[PDB]
Order: structure tokens, then C-alpha cells, then sequence
């Protein structure tokens, strides 16, 4: 059922030329490892989402899992897939009193 | 968690401060009053020569009134020479470290009564606004109260 929306979006996009964007969770099992960054495979495990995806991003706050984190107010925008371009990372500002990201 | 790093310091520097001379005073308090008075009258703060003690009940605070010449002079003769006053109220069952928990970072008054710029704010809006926003602006800026001057 997820596999089919995905690829129901993904024909949209194309359709109507038009950037989709869509939010997913990631796996539950990612907590208990708790050790790493967000990968591609949280995501496979919930529809295999990832092989209809043109850009995967992925939000990590470490600040969320370490309170006593140096990277306080920084969330890291982690790109796991991307046609178009390179894969790495991008510190964003978290503004949670403002619902915010800044650059 | 960077919130319970930041409380165990800080209730540590209270105690080093002033918390330990109210337990000492407490502990005092149980030797000086009297068979009854004991569990009823504790020291509730500390601050600069005087004391605040705090009475179960207006009797009760009648009571330690009687003998609080004779508490002064004792506590003095163990140590709290700076001890000049005593300030004595009265409390139920209200919580002493609880109060002071749930009410500790600034003091939360709410006070939101709308002012009259808002309501000139609002009608300057529902100039600009179509029919339909126009009302419930206006009628945003009806419920403005303030009568100054």
C-alpha cells in the first residue's frame, strides 16, 4: 500500500512537472541502535520508498538524543539519496519557539 | 540531561548558603519548644538578622509569640549572634519546598487584558480587509477594552 503511494506520487510529480514533497517516519529499530545517523535502510523497512525517490533528507537533532549536545539549536539536514546532486550533509539553526530552520 | 545537571548544583549552592542554617534552626526549634509545640512550628526562611517562623494555626502562632524572646535569646547563644528579629506567620498545609519548586523560574502572573492600541491596530486592519474580515475585525477590536484617560 505505501510502495503504490509512492509511486502514485512520483507519477504526480511528473504529471503535473511540480516538486512533491512527502514526510515519512523512520523505523522504529533505528532507537535501538541509537548509535549513527538516520540511514536508507529506516526507510526501506516501512515501503521501500527509497527506490521511487528522487531526494531523500533526512533530519537529525542531536541536541534530542544528547541534551548536553555542543551542537545545541542545530539540526543536520542529511541528504541519503539525490538524482540530481551530491549526497552529505547540511547544518540548519532549530528555532523550536519559532518553528523555524535558518541558514 | 542538561536540565537535571543544571538543578543539583543549584540546590546545593542554596544549602551552602542559607538551607543548612534553617535545618540547624529547625533542629534548635526542637529542643527549645515546648511537649505540643514541637511538630507544629518549623523555620521557614533566614534572611540577613531575621527570622520567619511559621505557625500551624493563629493559636498556635499566639503561643510561640509567648515565648519568642526566650527562642532569640537561644538561638544567639548558639551561634546566630546576627539573629536580631522574628517574624512569625501562619501556615497550613502548605508546601515550603514545593512552592518553591513549582514556582521558580520568574514569577508566572498572566495578565492579558487587550489594550486600546490593539483594538486601533485591529480597525486600521479592517480598513484594508474585505467585508467578511472587516467584522470580525471590528468586532475584535469591540472586545478591546480599556477606557483610559
Amino acid at each position: 500500500e505505501i510502495a503504490e503511494i509512492s509511486r502514485s506520487l512520483k507519477a504526480l510529480a511528473k504529471e503535473l512537472n511540480v516538486p512533491v514533497v512527502a514526510l515519512s517516519q523512520l523505523n522504529r529499530s533505528l532507537e535501538q541502535r541509537a548509535d549513527k545517523r538516520p540511514v536508507n535502510s529506516d526507510l526501506r523497512e516501512s515501503g521501500s520508498i527509497e527506490q521511487d525517490a528522487d531526494l531523500i533528507m533526512f533530519i537529525y537533532r542531536d541536541e534530542v538524543y544528547h541534551p548536553d549536545s555542543p551542537l545545541k539549536g542545530t539540526a543536520e539536514i542529511i541528504i541519503g539519496k539525490q538524482r540530481n546532486g551530491p549526497i552529505g550533509s547540511v547544518r540548519l539553526t532549530f528555532q523550536g519557539h519559532y518553528s523555524r530552520f535558518d541558514n | 540531561t542538561a536540565t537535571d545537571e543544571l538543578i543539583q548544583a543549584s540546590k546545593l549552592k542554596q544549602i551552602q548558603e542559607h538551607a543548612k542554617a534553617i535545618l540547624l534552626i529547625n533542629r534548635q526549634l526542637q529542643d527549645i519548644l515546648p511537649k505540643g509545640l514541637k511538630t507544629q512550628v518549623r523555620a521557614a526562611n533566614v534572611r540577613g538578622g531575621n527570622l520567619v517562623l511559621e505557625a500551624a494555626s493563629a493559636a498556635l502562632k499566639m503561643k510561640v509569640d509567648y515565648e519568642r524572646l526566650h527562642i532569640l535569646t537561644q538561638l544567639r547563644q548558639n551561634g546566630f549572634g546576627h539573629l536580631i528579629s522574628i517574624e512569625v506567620r501562619v501556615n497550613p498545609e502548605l508546601y515550603r519546598q514545593s512552592k518553591i519548586t513549582s514556582e521558580d523560574a520568574r514569577a508566572a502572573n498572566p495578565r492579558p487584558p487587550l489594550s486600546e492600541h490593539a483594538a486601533h491596530v485591529l480597525l486600521a486592519i479592517a480598513d484594508q480587509a474585505s467585508d467578511k474580515v472587516k467584522k470580525r475585525l471590528q468586532s475584535l477590536a469591540r472586545l478591546a477594552k480599556a477606557n483610559q484617560k
